[PDB]
């Protein structure tokens, strides 16, 4: 369960994904998320009425080779966001920067 | 020469008329020098102005039937200031009345309600009670029912127009099509689902198969007897969203702070 939550970039996952992933019935999902929050492996909330489990904290983990590559990707995308924004704001309001 | 054109119209070959008009256009230079170009009228001058008008008139009418827009607009353009000038002395005719009706029907067919209302102001005094409303009545009525948005009345007027056709059919056939596009627009905002029958009834098709055909041309899929207006409308907005004009028209909240500051500091 923790592996899947780490690599997935979205911070909410439906219960159906966990049930098929883990080869456990859906009854057993509620036990497992509960056991996990108590151990403190993960923190979050359980919504039965959207059938989501919302993680809000993940415990540090080793960062495999493959994963080092992933970080670079997320940061490259965020470079472009900073950069495109800065351009507009450099251009507009040229009159005053003093 | 000048009379050969007048008799060519009555013959019924309106293509003969058209081939003969480049020669008679040369003679139209002469008629123009005879009249002082609308700067004082006398009894020499009323005949001269009269001949000029006859040649144009059978041309106006011939062009309309042969769907030759250009010629009609020009000929008519001339007729308009001539008739407008002066006090009555022969500056109105039965031909005037017919010609203005046909003209107004072209404007309804292009769906240019902007010019139609303006054109009516220019025309106004002449058609108040000195040609009255007799044939001119046909577009006046027509404007009224589509403003109210009773499409039922409008539609009925065009079909019943069969007994009024004299060359009116060149605008009347078109004006059916215009009705179909206006209604088509409306029915999207209302609902997403209409049965087959209902689509035909509002849009006034006489054939159910022709209905489904029109739906493809209108870029609507009808599936299992139900329209699915849902597709294209959404698609169009997504397509509109990519263009270039585009930042200030869309309006960015970021831009609001930047514009406010430079005002002050100027």
């Amino acid at each position: 369960l923790i592996e899947t939550v780490f690599v997935k970039n979205i911070r909410m996952l439906s219960f159906e994904d966990i049930s098929k992933a883990t080869h456990l019935p859906k009854d057993n999902v509620e036990h497992l998320v509960m056991r996990a929050i108590s151990l403190g492996l993960l923190k979050g909330s359980i919504d039965q009425v959207n059938e989501l489990v919302t993680i809000s904290w993940v415990q540090p983990r080793i960062i495999s080779g493959d994963q080092i590559t992933k970080m670079k990707d997320r940061l490259v995308e965020w470079n472009d966001q900073v950069e495109k924004l800065g351009k507009k704001m450099e251009a507009r309001g040229q009159s005053i920067w003093v | 020469l000048t009379k050969s054109l007048s008799i060519a119209f009555e013959n019924g070959d309106y293509a003969a008329c058209e081939k003969l008009l480049p020669p008679i256009k040369i003679e139209l230079i002469k008629n123009n020098l005879l009249i002082p170009d609308l700067s004082i009228q006398n009894d020499i001058y009323l005949n001269d102005l009269m001949i000029t008008k006859r040649i144009l008139e059978v041309g106006a009418l011939a062009s309309i039937q042969t769907f030759n827009f250009d010629s009609f607009e020009n000929y008519f353009n001339q007729l308009k200031p001539y008739y407008f000038s002066n006090n009555h002395k022969l500056s109105e005719s039965d031909k005037k009345s017919k010609l203005i009706s046909l003209y107004l029907l072209n404007l309804l067919s292009q769906n240019n309600t902007t010019k139609f209302h303006s054109e009516l102001q220019y025309l106004d005094k002449h058609i108040k009670n000195l040609e009255d409303d007799s044939l001119l009545s046909y577009p006046i009525k027509l404007d009224r029912w589509l403003m109210e948005g009773s499409y039922q009345k409008a539609w009925d007027l065009l079909q019943s127009g069969s007994q009024n056709i004299s060359e009116f059919d060149s605008f009347t056939d078109i004006l059916k099509s215009a009705i179909r596009d206006e209604i088509a627009k409306n029915t999207e905002l209302s609902y997403d689902f209409l049965p087959l029958s209902n689509i035909k009834a509002l849009l006034f098709f006489n054939n159910e198969k022709e209905t489904e055909k029109f739906a493809l041309e209108r870029n609507w899929p009808i599936v299992n007897s139900k329209v699915y207006f849902n597709n294209q409308s959404k698609e169009k907005a997504d397509y509109e969203d990519e263009m270039m004009h585009e930042e200030d028209q869309k309006t960015n909240i970021i831009e609001k702070a930047m514009d406010y500051a430079i005002s002050i500091e100027n």
